[PDB]
């Protein structure tokens, strides 16, 4: 098992890395590398974290030529897991950066939650269609995902508004919350991910 | 639904946990990191680290603290106490802190609140407001409650939100460390003046006090004594709050 973590996009990503190393603990031959640029080999599981403006992250994936690299992962049927800003980068565009296109690996766009308490920050419940454990995780975002029902994997409601907190398109996975900051429940979510990549 | 939060405060000095009644016989109560991991195991939703380290050493001891915590903790944490400028804040956040807390340096320079928000986002700014009743009005106090700024609490929470703060840590100097109960009157006073999240701090003594703070409008209840001493089991508390209509983060088996 080879796990890689893009570490260029804005925001803290070391937490994700740590949460993941702590998770990949109880597993055989499972390593972790901070993917800071295009490697020669492809990972079995890749993470696209980050926290910040949609423009940036996109402009950081381009700049350090990771776009083409990420794209090759999906094709070889390599898990590609976005987390927070990185789950939104799986889509086409955002009201955050109107012009700016994103990776576009998943059909949809990113819209600003329609709440007056703009920053959705705190522990909220996530209801999964399957696989992962239902419960409360920690959230810190302003924008959300707008995608067909087909890809919705996890749901959460905030201020009456129901939105996809999780996303999925085969081996590509997205999570809007910070599993690294979600206590015990976060580690099982992180582990379940690694356990899903032990197959392909 | 977004959950009402239970927050644990850890007053720390020169890298260790301290607990007393004042500088008086300020005593040593353990390792900050290991205590945080314990708080995260029982159900605490967030951590607030309040440092009072010497001074010349304040800036380097806090960075060491953040880093030590960031490599082992799995829940969000705020750091504060003596953060007087953008530099100090940015290093703590870049270092691993989720949010910083500023009080005295915020009142003297409201633009600071804004400077941090503009770079890291409101989500990273907690403004701690220490208030007390004085001649019938709610007054703001700085320098650990030793100076009456003359600014009213009503104008200040409004100013604070306007500048960009993302959360308020409201402490009642009157009830702080007394185990009598939270100052629910002060909480209700502030609730209508702002839409920002309110962390109730000061006076926590038993489970019902938490129910009282939340009925007053608090978004989160902070305490240090009670959880440490084990006087309150967080699991019991969350089940008690849920039983009576409060939406809390209930883990499960």
């Amino acid at each position: 098992m080879r796990i890689g973590i893009i570490s260029v996009g804005p925001g803290n990503i070391m937490n994700l890395y740590r949460g993941v190393k702590r998770a990949s603990e109880n597993f055989e031959d499972v390593s972790i590398e901070l993917v800071e640029s295009p490697r020669n080999d492809l990972y079995d599981l890749l993470f696209i974290p980050g926290v910040g403006h949609f423009g940036e992250g996109m402009r950081r994936l381009r700049e350090n030529d990771l776009i083409d690299f990420v794209r090759k992962h999906v094709e070889d049927e390599r898990y590609v897991v976005g987390v927070c800003l990185g789950m939104q980068l799986l889509f086409e565009e955002s009201e955050e950066a109107p012009g700016v296109k994103g990776l576009s690996l998943i059909e949809g766009n990113v819209v600003k939650l329609r709440s007056r308490r703009l920053p959705h920050m705190g522990w909220n419940e996530v209801i999964f269609k399957d696989t992962f454990p239902n419960g409360y995780y920690y959230f810190v975002h302003t924008y959300r995902a707008v995608c067909e029902e087909e890809h919705v994997l996890g749901t959460t409601e905030y201020d009456g508004e129901i939105f996809p907190s999780a996303v999925r398109k085969g081996r590509i996975l997205g999570f809007q919350f910070h599993p690294e900051k979600s206590s015990k429940i976060g580690r099982k979510l992180l582990e379940k991910v690694i356990e899903c990549s032990l197959s392909r | 639904m977004l959950a009402k939060r239970i927050i644990a405060c850890l007053n720390v000095k020169d890298g260790r946990v301290v607990k007393g009644t004042n500088f008086e016989n300020l005593r040593d109560s353990g390792d900050p990191v290991e205590l945080g991991k314990f708080y995260s195991e029982i159900g605490i939703d967030e951590l607030v680290f309040l440092d009072i380290t010497a001074s010349v050493e304040k800036r380097k001891t806090m960075l060491e603290l953040v880093e030590k915590v960031a490599e082992q903790i799995d829940i969000p944490f705020t750091v504060g106490g003596g953060i007087h400028d953008f530099e100090t804040a940015s290093e703590l956040i870049l270092r691993g802190a989720d949010k910083v807390s500023i009080n005295t340096a915020a009142v003297e320079n409201p633009s600071l609140i804004t400077q941090i928000a503009q770079t890291f986002g409101s989500q990273a700014v907690v403004v701690a407001i220490d208030a007390k009743r004085v001649d019938g009005e709610f007054m703001v106090f700085t320098y650990s409650g030793k100076k009456n700024t003359g600014i009213l609490l009503r104008d200040w929470v409004v100013e604070v939100e306007k500048r960009g703060a993302g959360e308020i840590l409201l402490t009642s100097i009157d009830r702080d460390g007394t185990k009598s109960g939270y100052d629910t009157e002060m909480i209700r006073f502030v609730r209508p003046l702002t839409t920002l999240p309110i962390i109730a701090s000061g006076g926590a003594g038993k489970m019902e006090h938490f129910l009282e703070a939340f009925l007053a409008g608090a978004d989160a209840a902070l305490a240090a004594s009670v959880f440490h001493f084990r006087e309150i089991d967080v699991r019991e508390l969350k089940e008690y709050l849920k039983k009576h209509g409060v939406n809390v983060r209930l883990e499960g088996l």
